[PDB]
């Protein structure tokens, strides 16, 4: 199975240099081109360049205001991208993609590694549980949630774990405020199942290498 | 100017034609943007051995552009009996059987 | 370089209908155009290569077509699971370039939001903070306006609203409203009310909890 495992998100000081890794497995590493695609949060997709893992040939989007370097370690079947002299302009989600045999289009993408160029310090988020007050005895379904507050840099993953087969979750995009990102997720389940069932939101913050598990409790 | 060996897969347009001269003429469509590059083509006896046994009539087949969908014409003198026209290598290698009476 | 321009970024359609996101290249990209689909918090997914070649693991309701300078991605019988961002990319020559993307949205019947209100967590109050939360869920259209009222009087200071994209199950929108206060402020009051104004109701749809 063709797959690409990239290095984790990271917060870097402007001017610093970083290396994103891309481990390829499930196919003949050397017979393909690994593409490096950039996507700044509010922007679209832009080609950074690629590298023919088998020969080391590189092609760079010369015009980009960023210093990129591709290397392919055929021993570990890993493609790397070195990004030096970082700027707030280079802050974005970076994807690792595999160029198809039939053309310069990608048929397999990594899950992307988020890079944030900022002099700010890494702050994991406080995960606060969201449970109903007292006198409400909601209808056929009760909605619970988690408030992921005050973190940096961005990109966090909220995966909910419920005991009920019914769990409709809504994840709300983050918003900046005082230099910190705040975000939330809601999950709705059968009223009959709460608070007897165990519903927890595990909040992953790649940038800080953390993951917080919040079991919801009756408030 | 010019680069290495074409790294993308090719595609056969139509079907190799007999030239009545002992050679076959085939048209290929290249899918890469890494040209100008040399076309990895060869006339081999079996797929179990890619040792070139036939001979290219067309001089050093090449994709002269760095734009995709480039088509190239090739004339070969495959051996007598069975043989294969192979283009590319690794996971993007393709072949076409052939038999010369 | 080759500029890829797609049809209007925010297009709409109704489940089951046929839609077409177009892609124009500043020059003939000789049929060398691909389409990717990108769903919220997901890697792009290849849909079409070379204008019309459908990738595997891609339903035939997705067909592409095009040549010269114009390319179209048609989605026959659109589904709710097709809600996503769609980009085209030319693979004719370097540098490789993508279109700005087209966000597929759906038209559906109006639906009144289900409002939920939440008090600050024991966890946060203990830390000095106090955030009150309001979820306005599964409603349509996206347009909605929410206001907070503490002991009857409206408060806009310290509020943050976040909308979700259209949900793939019922194609409705949902929004999160967070009001941050100091532990002290929150504890000096009693009634916290979250009021939603939406076209599905003549009056404000409201929900409250009641202690500090």
């Amino acid at each position: 199975q063709v797959q690409l495992q990239q290095s984790g998100s990271e917060l870097m000081k402007p001017g610093a240099s970083v290396q994103i890794s891309c481990k390829a497995t499930g196919y003949t590493f050397s017979d393909y081109w690994i593409e490096w695609v950039k996507q700044r949060p509010g922007h679209g997709l832009e080609w950074i360049g690629d590298i023919l893992c088998g020969t080391g040939r590189t092609r760079y989007n010369e015009k980009l205001k960023a210093m990129a370097t591709f290397t392919a370690d055929t021993s570990s079947n890993t493609a790397f991208m070195q990004l030096s002299s970082l700027t707030s302009e280079d802050s974005a989600v970076y994807y690792c993609a595999r160029s198809a045999s039939y053309g310069d289009y990608a048929d397999y993408w990594g899950h992307g590694t988020t890079l944030t160029v900022s002099s700010a310090k890494t702050t994991p988020p406080s995960v606060y549980p969201l449970a109903p007050g007292c006198g409400d005895t909601t209808g056929s379904s009760v909605t619970l949630g988690c408030l992921v507050k005050g973190y940096f840099p961005e990109s966090v993953t909220v995966t909910w774990n419920s005991g009920s087969l019914s769990s409709s979750v809504h994840t709300f995009p983050a918003l900046l405020q005082s230099g910190l990102y705040t975000m939330s997720s809601s999950v709705t389940v059968p009223s009959s199942t709460w608070p007897s069932q165990t519903v927890t939101c595990s909040v992953a913050h790649p940038a800080s290498s953390t993951t917080v598990d919040k079991k919801l409790e009756p408030s | 100017t010019t680069y290495g060996v074409c790294s993308k897969a090719f595609k056969f347009l139509g079907t190799p034609a007999d030239t009545g001269h002992g050679t076959v003429v085939l048209e290929l469509q290249y899918t890469g943007t890494d040209g100008p590059c040399k076309v990895p083509i060869s006339s081999v006896a079996s797929l179990n051995d890619l040792t070139p046994v036939g001979r290219l009539v067309t001089v050093n087949p090449f994709v002269s552009v760095a734009t995709a969908n480039a088509k190239v014409l090739i004339e070969l003198e495959p051996p007598f009996g069975d043989s294969y026209i192979v283009v590319g290598r690794g996971e993007q290698q393709i072949n076409h059987h052939w038999h010369k009476s | 370089d080759i500029v890829m321009t797609q049809s209007h970024k925010f297009m709409s359609t109704s489940v089951g209908d046929r839609v077409s996101i177009t892609c124009k290249a500043s020059q003939d990209v000789s049929t060398a155009v691909a389409w990717y689909q990108q769903k919220p918090g997901q890697s792009p997914k290849l849909l079409i290569s070379w204008a019309s070649t459908r990738h595997t693991g891609v339903p035939d309701r997705f067909t592409g077509s095009g040549s010269g300078t114009d390319y179209t991605l048609t989605i026959s019988s659109v589904q709710a699971e097709d809600l996503a961002l769609y980009y085209c990319q030319q693979h004719y020559t370097t540098p490789l370039t993508f279109g700005a993307g087209t966000k597929l949205e759906l038209k559906r019947a109006d639906a009144a939001p289900t409002v939920s209100i939440f008090p600050p967590s024991s966890e946060q109050l203990t830390s000095g903070g106090a955030s009150v939360v309001c979820f306005l869920n599964n409603f349509y259209p996206k347009d909605i306006n929410v206001k907070w009222k503490i002991d009857g009087s409206e408060r806009q200071n310290g509020v943050l609203n976040s909308w979700t994209d259209q949900d793939s199950k019922d194609s409705t929108y949902s929004m999160s409203s967070t009001l941050t206060l100091t532990k002290d402020e929150y504890e000096r009051h009693n009634s916290y009310t979250c009021e939603a104004t939406h076209k599905t109701s003549t009056s404000p749809i409201v929900k409250s909890f009641n202690r500090n």
